[PDB]
C-alpha cells in the first residue's frame, strides 16, 4: 500500500530515483544479483541502498552513485601570473556538473590546462605519481638527479688534491608561543546562567 | 683473556616504515550525500571541513617530506659499472635487473610482493565500481587515497643508485665527490675502522666473500620462507585499512535517530523535527571524522619519527661507518 | 527425502513463521530458513 | 535484506548450537500425549513425505476461555483461524 | 504520529496498515502512547 | 568600512582557490577545491 | 603562522551557531526564555567545548613535535658544537 | 602522578549532568518514562 503519486517511466544509464518512497540519486543498471521474492531492497557494507526491485516489474536494478572526484587546481604566484590548471584526481580524462566553470592523462587523475613536455626538470609543485608541474604551466616528470658514472677498476683510487671549507645552515625550532585559555570568559559571555550550565560539565 | 681466532661475517635485516597511504575525505559527501538542507546545516558548524582537510594536506605533505629525507639523500643518480667484478663478492642478488620490467632486485621484488596493499590510488574506469568492493563503497562516502609522489620506480632508481654509490665510493661519496675504490679497499678500510688489521682480509678474502654469499642466500631464503619480515608494514597497512573500514561503517550509526538513512528522514518527518534529527547524525559523524582525523595524526607523527630515524640509520650505517653499538645491527657494523 | 523445517515465533502480538524445505540423504551443514507468513494475531 | 559478501552481526531469536531437542516418536496402534511448552517459541522439524503431521495448536489454556490459533495443512487453501476452540486430551 | 509526519504522509509506501479501533474514558486519552504506564496500559492495550 | 574588492568564486579555479583560502594574494602551490558531482537530469517515480 | 592560523580559527569559532537561532549569547538570552533558552545554551556551549578541546589537541600534537624536534636540535648542539662527532652527515653534509 | 590524576578525572566525570536532571541513570530512570528519558540518557552517554 502507497500514497497517491503517479508514476514515471523507468530511465536507465544520472538521474533522480524514487523507488516506493525512497528517494536518492544515482545511475540505474541491470544486475545479476539472486534476489529473493520476499527481498525487496538491498543494502552494501555501508548500510547504503545499492539495489531495489521495482513496483512494476520484477527486475533488479543497481543503485550507484553518479561520476565525482577531487579537483585540485594547480596555480603560480599570484604576482607571477593568473592562468591556472585544473587536475581531476581519480577520474580518467574520458569521464569527466557542480561547478559553473592541453589535455593529459596521469596516473594520479586527469590534468587539464598544462602541457606535457619530455624534457625532465626538478619538481617544483607536486603533482601526483611521479610528475610536477612549473611555470606558461608545463606538466613534466621530476628528475631524480644528475646521472653521474664512477670508473670503477681494480687498481684506481681518486685522492683529492685540494679542498673547499665551506658552511653549512640549518634550522630547527625549539619553542613555540603560549596560549592561555579561559573557559568561561571563551564559551559565556560574561554571563552566570552561562557559567551555571557551564560548570556541569565537569573539571574540562 | 678471550681473542677469537676466527670470524663469520653475518646479515641482518630490519625494517623500517617510510611513509604510509594518504586519506582525503570530503565532509559534504561524507556528512550529507547528496542533500542540500544538510549541507545547509552543516555550514553552521563553523570550517571544520576546512580544518579536516588542512590536516590532510598537511599529513600529505608530511609523508612526502619523509619520503624525500629518507631516500632521496644524494643530488647525483651513480649507475652500476658493467663489469660485475668485484673481488669475488656477488651483488646479483642486489643490483636490480634489466630484465625485469620495473628496475628491481631479486630481493625487492619479493618484499613488494609479500606486502599486498588495499588501494594504492591509481585510476579507476568506473567499470570495476558497479557489479561483481570495500575500496569502491570508501570511495562513494568521500575516503579517497591518494597515491604518493615519489613513485615505486623512482625508488628503486634512488636504491639502486645510493647501493653505486655505496659500493664504488666507500662513504665519499656522501661527503663529497664519489672518489673510485676497488671494494677490497673499502673492506680494508671498514676492517680498519673496528680496529681490525688490513692483512685478515688480503689473506681470506675467499672466505669472506663466500661468507658473504652465503649470508645473502639465508636472508633470500628467510625472505621467501619466512612471511613475518615485513610485518610492520604489513600492521600499518592493516590498521589504515582497518580505521578506512571503520570510518565508513560509521555511516551506519544512528546516534540516537529514528534511521541512519538522510533521506528516509527527510521523506518521514517535517522539517521542524526533521532538523533535531539530522543534527545527530551530524554531530555524530562530526566526531567520528575528528576521532579518525586525530588517530591519522598520531599515527603521522608515528611515521615522522620512524622516518626520522630510518634516515638516520641510512646518512650512518649506508653513507658512512658508525661506532654506535647495536645501532647498525648487532656486532661491529 | 526432504526435511520440512520450521520456526514459529510470538513478539510483540505479531506471529513470525519461517520454513524452508532442504532435501536430505538432523546432517551437519547450514540451511536458512525464508519467512513465509506474518500474521498478527495478538495472543498470549 | 539483501546481503553478499558481507558478515552481518544480529541479535534476535535464535536456536543455540549443540542444543539438546527432544525427538518425538508419536504412534498409534488401533492422556499420553500432553501439549509441548512454548517458552518464548519453538523449532519444528520433520522428515516425513506423507500424510504425517502437518498442523500445530497455539494457545494458552486449550479450553474455550480465551484465544487459540488453529493452523491445518491441507492440499489446497489452507485455514488459519485463531478462535476459542475447546481442543480434545 | 510517532516515527512518520502527519502532513508528510500521502507520499510514502507501507507494507501492512492495521486500524485498530478502542472507545476509552476521557482521562485514558494520556496512558496510549508508547512507554507509558496505568490500568489500561498494562492490563488491556499496550504500545511498544 | 567601504567595499572596494570581490571575488566570483564560481568564475574560475583561481577564484575558487581565493575564496577557499580566504585571501585575494594564493601562493605558488596545489590546492583541493570542491569536489565536482554530476547534477540530476530527471526524476524517476516509481510505484506499484 | 599555524599557531596564529589555529588562534585565529578558534576566534572565529565562535561565530557558529551549532543548530542554534544565533551565535551571540545575549540576543538567545534576551529573545527565549529560560524554559526554551538552555536547549540552544547547552548546543553553544558544547560546540564551544568540542571546537576547544579540537585546538588542545592540536596544540598537544604540535607540542609533542616541536619536544621531538628540540631533543633532535640540543642533540645535535651537543654532539657538534661542544664536540665533534663522527657520525656522517649529522653535523651537515661532509666530514665536520 | 598523573596517570593516577587522569584516572582520578575520568572516575569522576561520572559526577557531572551534562544538562540533565541527575548524573544517576536509575534516578532518571525511576521518575521519567523513556520517551522523556531517553532524552537525557543521550547526553548522559555522549558527555562519557
Amino acid at each position: 500500500v502507497c500514497g497517491p503519486k503517479k508514476s514515471t517511466n523507468l530511465v536507465k544509464n544520472c538521474v533522480n530515483f524514487n523507488f516506493n518512497g525512497l528517494t536518492g540519486t544515482g545511475v540505474l543498471t541491470e544486475s545479476n544479483k539472486k534476489f529473493l521474492p520476499f527481498q525487496q531492497f538491498g543494502r552494501d557494507i555501508a548500510d547504503t541502498t545499492d539495489a531495489v526491485r521495482d513496483p512494476q516489474t520484477l527486475e533488479i536494478l543497481d543503485i550507484t552513485p553518479c561520476s565525482f572526484g577531487g579537483v585540485s587546481v594547480i596555480t603560480p604566484g599570484t604576482n607571477t601570473s593568473n592562468q591556472v590548471a585544473v587536475l581531476y584526481q581519480g577520474v580518467n580524462c574520458t569521464e569527466v556538473l557542480t561547478p559553473t566553470w592541453n589535455v593529459f592523462q596521469t596516473r594520479a587523475g586527469c590534468l587539464i590546462g598544462a602541457e606535457y613536455v619530455n624534457n625532465s626538470y626538478e619538481c617544483d609543485i607536486p603533482i601526483g605519481a611521479g610528475i610536477c608541474a612549473s611555470y606558461s604551466i608545463i606538466a613534466y616528470t621530476m628528475s631524480l638527479g644528475a646521472e653521474n658514472s664512477v670508473a670503477y677498476s681494480n687498481n684506481s683510487i681518486a685522492i683529492p688534491t685540494n679542498f673547499t671549507i665551506s658552511v653549512t645552515t640549518e634550522i630547527l625550532p625549539v619553542s613555540m608561543t603560549k596560549t592561555s585559555v579561559d573557559c568561561t570568559m571563551y564559551i559565556c559571555g560574561d554571563s552566570t546562567e552561562c557559567s551555571n550550565l557551564l560548570l556541569q560539565y565537569g573539571s574540562f | 683473556i678471550a681473542i677469537p681466532t676466527n670470524f663469520t661475517i653475518s646479515v641482518t635485516t630490519e625494517i623500517l616504515p617510510v611513509s604510509m597511504t594518504k586519506t582525503s575525505v570530503d565532509c559534504t559527501m561524507y556528512i550529507c550525500g547528496d542533500s542540500t538542507e544538510c549541507s545547509n546545516l552543516l555550514l553552521q558548524y563553523g570550517s571544520f571541513c576546512t580544518q579536516l582537510k588542512r590536516a590532510l594536506t598537511g599529513i600529505a605533505v608530511e609523508q612526502d617530506k619523509n619520503t624525500q629525507e629518507v631516500f632521496a639523500q644524494v643530488k647525483q643518480i651513480y649507475k652500476t659499472p658493467p663489469i660485475k667484478y668485484f673481488g669475488g663478492f656477488n651483488f646479483s642478488q642486489i643490483l636490480p635487473d634489466p630484465s625485469k620490467p620495473s628496475k628491481r632486485s631479486p630481493i625487492e621484488d619479493l618484499l613488494f610482493n609479500k606486502v599486498t596493499l588495499a588501494d594504492a590510488g591509481f585510476i579507476k574506469q568506473y567499470g570495476d565500481c558497479l557489479g561483481d568492493d570495500l575500496i569502491c563503497a570508501q570511495k562513494f562516502n568521500g575516503l579517497t587515497v591518494l597515491p604518493p609522489l615519489l613513485t615505486d620506480e623512482m625508488i628503486a632508481q634512488y636504491t639502486s643508485a645510493l647501493l653505486a654509490g655505496t659500493i664504488t665510493s666507500g662513504w665519499t661519496f656522501g661527503a663529497g665527490p664519489a672518489l673510485q675504490i676497488p671494494f677490497p679497499m673499502q673492506m680494508a678500510y671498514r676492517f680498519n675502522g673496528i680496529g681490525v688489521t688490513q692483512n685478515v682480509l688480503y689473506e681470506n678474502q675467499k672466505l669472506i666473500a663466500n661468507q658473504f654469499n652465503s649470508a645473502i642466500g639465508k636472508i633470500q631464503d628467510s625472505l621467501s620462507s619466512t612471511p613475518s619480515a615485513l610485518g610492520k608494514l604489513q600492521d600499518v597497512v592493516n590498521h589504515n585499512a582497518q580505521a578506512l573500514n571503520t570510518l565508513v561503517k560509521q555511516l551506519s550509526s544512528k546516534f540516537g535517530a529514528i534511521s541512519s538513512v538522510l533521506n528516509d528522514i527527510l521523506s518521514r518527518l517535517d522539517p521542524p523535527e526533521a532538523e533535531v534529527q539530522i543534527d545527530r547524525l551530524i554531530t555524530g559523524r562530526l566526531q567520528s571524522l575528528q576521532t579518525y582525523v586525530t588517530q591519522q595524526l598520531i599515527r603521522a607523527a608515528e611515521i615522522r619519527a620512524s622516518a626520522n630515524l630510518a634516515a638516520t640509520k641510512m646518512s650512518e650505517c649506508v653513507l658512512g661507518q658508525s661506532k654506535r653499538v647495536d645501532f647498525c645491527g648487532k656486532g661491529y657494523h | 527425502k526432504n526435511l520440512r523445517e520450521f520456526v514459529f515465533k510470538n513478539i510483540d502480538g505479531y506471529f513470525k513463521i519461517y520454513s524452508k524445505h532442504t532435501p536430505i540423504n538432523l546432517p551437519q551443514g547450514f540451511s536458512a530458513l525464508e519467512p513465509l507468513v506474518d500474521l498478527p494475531i495478538g495472543i498470549n | 535484506v539483501f546481503r553478499s559478501s558481507v558478515l552481518h552481526s544480529t541479535q534476535d531469536l535464535f536456536l543455540p548450537f549443540f542444543s539438546n531437542v527432544t525427538w518425538f516418536h508419536a504412534i498409534h496402534v488401533s492422556f499420553d500425549n500432553p501439549a509441548l511448552p512454548f517458552n518464548d517459541g519453538v523449532y519444528f522439524a520433520s522428515t516425513e513425505k506423507s500424510n504425517i503431521i502437518r498442523g500445530w495448536i497455539f494457545g494458552t489454556t486449550l479450553d474455550s476461555k480465551t484465544q487459540s490459533l488453529l493452523i491445518v495443512n491441507n492440499a489446497t487453501n489452507v485455514v488459519i483461524k485463531v478462535c476459542e476452540f475447546q481442543f480434545c486430551n | 504520529c510517532y516515527g512518520v509526519s502527519p502532513t508528510k504522509l500521502n507520499d510514502l509506501c507501507f507494507t501492512n496498515v492495521y486500524a485498530d479501533s478502542f472507545v476509552i474514558r476521557g482521562n485514558e486519552v494520556s496512558q496510549i502512547a508508547p512507554g507509558q504506564t496505568g490500568n489500561i496500559a498494562d492490563y488491556n492495550y499496550k504500545l511498544p | 568600512g567601504t567595499i572596494t574588492d570581490a571575488v566570483d568564486c564560481a568564475l574560475d579555479p583561481l577564484s575558487e582557490t581565493k575564496c577557499t583560502l580566504k585571501s585575494f594574494t594564493v601562493e605558488k602551490g596545489i590546492y583541493q577545491t570542491s569536489n565536482f558531482r554530476v547534477q540530476p537530469t530527471e526524476s524517476i517515480v516509481r510505484f506499484p
